């Protein structure tokens, strides 16, 4: 359906222990394709998807160039945020920045975004219209002004509506076998006897792509959300995902319960039943 | 100065089949700040050739990481995960239940 | 493909 490109930047100070940690990751949909890590050897932007490896020197030299410009801008930011907030040079603090663009099934621009965060909390963010900002508090107000006076949002809106999406569209072809795929969940159920008056019923979705999925239990057709244990959707490690939902059933009523799976890759919603 | 406690899942990449080689996963997520210490254990001993994904984060800004290592299930060996974080009063250990 | 990069 739709598709997205997103870059994630984690910048963490290490006072009396040197330069800041700076990590950059890049994703198209749920697939990472690149990484930068201040602490690694190459100081290059490295590929983490096999489709991107044959991009060329021009691409790699540029991404490295830019990823290092980010690194530096983030090295300054950490100090500037120490000041805004009147904080000690002793403290280790964290900055986070996420930006990316989305195309619809038309592979036509749909939306862009840019969020910045100091210490796990919203700082400033590009609003949906990509022409104005939302400073979260008093400190971010200074940035909001600074950035409006720099016409920062003009420059972002342009990247997001151009470079961003055109390259998102590029990658979707360069890795069409990976990215335009739809690995439907491999599903099955299990039954353990938590006691002799009870038994755990667990619904498994394995090896699916993308991550978006929905697992739900029912008793007599009626949802058990209140009484269901959902784990977070988790990485299998091979570019697919996993997830399970478990209910406890008083022995005898296994018949009453059903599990339900909704995914992109299923033509019809699966209705599992312990029957 | 927010602070989130790490969520921990210990699981295998493929269904666990004794004698057949696999990858052991320890997925920690929802924590803040980013400093975290994750080990995988085999019978209560640290595994040395363990790797981890690149630091990324969710919609609420909390961080998540996958630690993984090639391994082969046997009837005997008990594998587990050990996680230390600031929000954790003491190193947390989560056993690996192949048959979950 | 990366994006300046303005500081706070």
């Amino acid at each position: 359906g739709s598709h997205s490109m997103r870059y994630f930047f984690t910048s963490v100070s290490r006072p009396g222990r040197g330069e800041p940690r700076f990590i950059a990751v890049g994703y198209v949909d749920d697939t990472q394709f690149v990484r930068f890590d201040s602490d690694a050897a190459s100081q290059r932007m490295e590929p983490r998807a096999p489709w991107i490896e044959q991009e060329g020197p021009e691409y790699w030299d540029g991404e490295t160039r830019k990823v290092k410009a980010h690194s530096q801008t983030h090295r300054v930011d950490l100090g500037t945020l120490r000041g805004y907030y009147n904080q000690s040079e002793a403290g280790s603090h964290t900055v986070q920045r996420m930006y990316g663009c989305d195309v619809g099934s038309d592979w036509r621009f749909l939306r862009g975004y840019h969020q910045y965060a100091y210490d796990g909390k919203d700082y400033i963010a590009l609003k949906e219209d990509l022409r104005s900002w939302t400073a979260a508090d008093m400190a971010a107000q200074t940035t909001k002004h600074k950035w409006e006076a720099a016409h920062v949002a003009e420059q972002l809106r342009a990247y997001l509506e151009g470079t961003c999406v055109e390259w998102l569209r590029r990658y979707l072809e360069n890795g069409k076998e990976t990215l335009q795929r739809t690995d439907a969940p491999k599903t099955h159920m299990t039954h353990h006897a938590v006691s002799d008056h009870e038994a755990t019923l667990r619904c498994w979705a394995l090896s699916f792509y993308p991550a978006e999925i929905t697992l739900t239990w029912q008793r007599d057709g009626e949802d058990q959300t209140q009484d269901t244990e959902l784990v977070e959707t988790r990485p299998a490690g091979d570019g697919t995902f996993q997830k399970w939902a478990a209910v406890v059933v008083p022995s005898g009523q296994e018949q009453r319960y059903t599990c339900h799976v909704q995914h992109e890759g299923l033509p019809k919603p699966l209705t599992l039943r312990w029957e | 100065m927010i602070q989130r406690t790490p969520k921990i899942q210990v699981y295998s990449r493929h269904p666990a089949e004794n004698g057949k080689s696999n990858f052991l996963n320890c997925y920690v997520s929802g924590f803040h700040p980013s400093d975290i210490e994750v080990d995988l254990l085999k019978n209560g001993e640290r595994i040395e050739k363990v790797e981890h994904s690149d630091l990324s984060f969710s919609k609420d800004w909390s961080f998540y990481l996958l630690y993984y290592t090639e391994f082969t299930p046997t009837e005997k060996d008990e594998y587990a995960c050990r996680v230390n974080h600031v929000t954790l009063s003491q190193p947390k250990i989560v056993k690996w239940d192949r048959d979950m | 493909n990366l994006v300046m990069v303005a500081t706070v």
